[PDB]
């Protein structure tokens, strides 16, 4: 027995495995793809589930990290979830037809709620006022960037232009003097 | 007619002014700022990225 | 600007009537010498069938040149309706199937809460 | 009838082969030039794939007038592109909201099914 | 059976006033075109 940079490799390995378990049951919408911390909407959503949901605002405060942060005594997660995901996936043509039918009402309720808006109307010229600082100031930018490279070659390009205009009149009465 | 008038039909300059805290048609009217601003970054961003060559080639 | 056979800037181009290319006339006058041919389709080309009014033009500049400009802001906009439709179809289609788990994982939780509170409604009465 | 990038009536149509999906020739090769693909079922394909395959004038009515019908149209078609995006963006906002407690609610079941299990040991003694 | 514009740096001009201007231009030429 003797090893040689193999309890290295090993302890490596062991690392990477524990990187792994513990990047995956962190949070499943967090580590998948892509919000304000407010423990006063909690308060006032609490009059909904009306259970659940204040277990859903506390979790959402907490991987998140007005802020207090509390409890990451929640997510050894990863054996529990499996056996709670497979539970639960058992108990859950008909079903695909039935979800169809209600994602086509809930689009036509976002269908709805946009036409009626086409308070709320501060906020969009603000975003616009942002739009409007930012994106103007990078145009006045590439701008002057611009003119001060096109305007000289404006100038060689217009002058050009005017060229073409008094050759076009020596060429016609030259033509009518032919 | 236009030419022997001399006239010019009008065209809409209703986009330069537009103004905050106004009402639902005017709501529309800063989404539109909003729509044309993003488009001009974009068509200052390809003008850029081509540099002056494209105006040297011309 | 350039010469299709040899590259240059021609000093004076003459365009094919067989296949339209701006030749330079010094050099294609010897092409068809040596063979009655267009070097680019090989098709049958004379010497006179090669060529060297009163409307004045202007300079190709940003009316003609402003509506095909238009058509390239809408073609371009077109696509970028498209990011979205593709997009919004794959979000509400992840949405329905979330919306379902999320329905029949709910009567679970109001089952358990009823089992669980049951149970000890049961042991503590004994 | 529509082309199922823009909804245009098109006018020069492309049909492409490894979906069955009538396309416009200038969209399609927009498309393509990006990336080697399909846009509907994103399989491989390429510019020379592509077989290119009801034409109604419109008489508008009985010229300054449709100077300002142009610049209407523009105004709602920028509209009308800027609010299906943020319809966009709120509807994946909203998915995300439902994701966060599909996954805190697994956890609720976990303490539950903890007191049901205590609960079982319990009543058996 | 390619020519190059440089679109201007000030690129709704193209709404407004290039296109006014295209409009003028081909009314006012033709009238004096028609008064030569």
């Amino acid at each position: 027995l003797t090893p040689k940079e193999l309890l290295p490799h090993d302890s490596g390995q062991e690392d990477n495995e524990r990187s792994n378990i513990k990047s995956g049951k962190q949070l499943k919408s967090r580590i998948r793809k892509f919000f304000a911390s407010l423990p006063s909407p909690k308060n006032d959503f609490e009059i909904l589930s009306e259970d659940e949901k204040e277990e859903d605002a506390e979790i959402a405060e907490y991987e998140k990290e007005e802020d207090n942060f509390i409890e990451p005594p929640s997510q050894d997660a990863p054996r529990v979830s499996l056996v709670a995901v497979p539970l639960a996936y058992s108990t859950l043509k008909n079903n695909p037809q039935s979800a169809i039918d209600n994602k086509y009402n809930l689009l036509v309720a976002n269908a709805i709620n946009k036409e009626p808006h086409m308070e709320s109307r501060m906020q969009h010229i603000t975003q616009g006022r942002t739009s409007m600082k930012i994106q103007f100031k990078t145009a006045m930018p590439p701008t002057e960037v611009l003119l001060e490279s096109i305007q000289s070659k404006v100038e060689s390009i217009e002058q050009l232009q005017r060229k073409l205009q008094h050759v076009q009149p020596l060429e016609q009465q030259n033509n009518e003097m032919c | 007619a236009l030419y022997t008038e001399y006239l010019k039909q009008r065209n809409n300059k209703k986009r330069r002014t537009p103004d905050f805290n106004d009402d639902d048609d005017t709501l529309f009217l800063e989404e539109y700022r909003r729509k044309y601003p993003r488009i001009d970054t974009s068509r200052y961003i390809p003008n850029e990225s081509s540099e002056v060559s494209l105006l040297g080639i011309v | 600007m350039l010469c299709a056979i040899s590259g240059k800037v021609p000093r004076r181009p003459v365009l094919s009537p067989k296949s339209r290319t701006i030749f330079e006339k010094s050099l294609l006058e010897q092409y068809v010498k040596d063979t009655g041919n267009d070097p680019i389709t090989n098709e049958p080309l004379s010497i006179e069938e090669i060529v060297e009014s009163a409307q004045q033009a202007s300079l190709t500049e940003s009316i003609p040149n402003l509506l095909t400009s238009l058509q390239n802001e809408w073609d371009a906009i077109m696509l970028e309706n498209f990011k979205l439709r593709s997009t919004l179809d794959s979000l509400t289609k992840k949405l329905s199937t979330v919306m379902y788990e999320r329905d029949a994982a709910k009567l679970v939780a109001a089952q358990l809460l009823m089992e669980k509170n049951e149970d000890s409604k049961d042991l503590p009465k004994s």
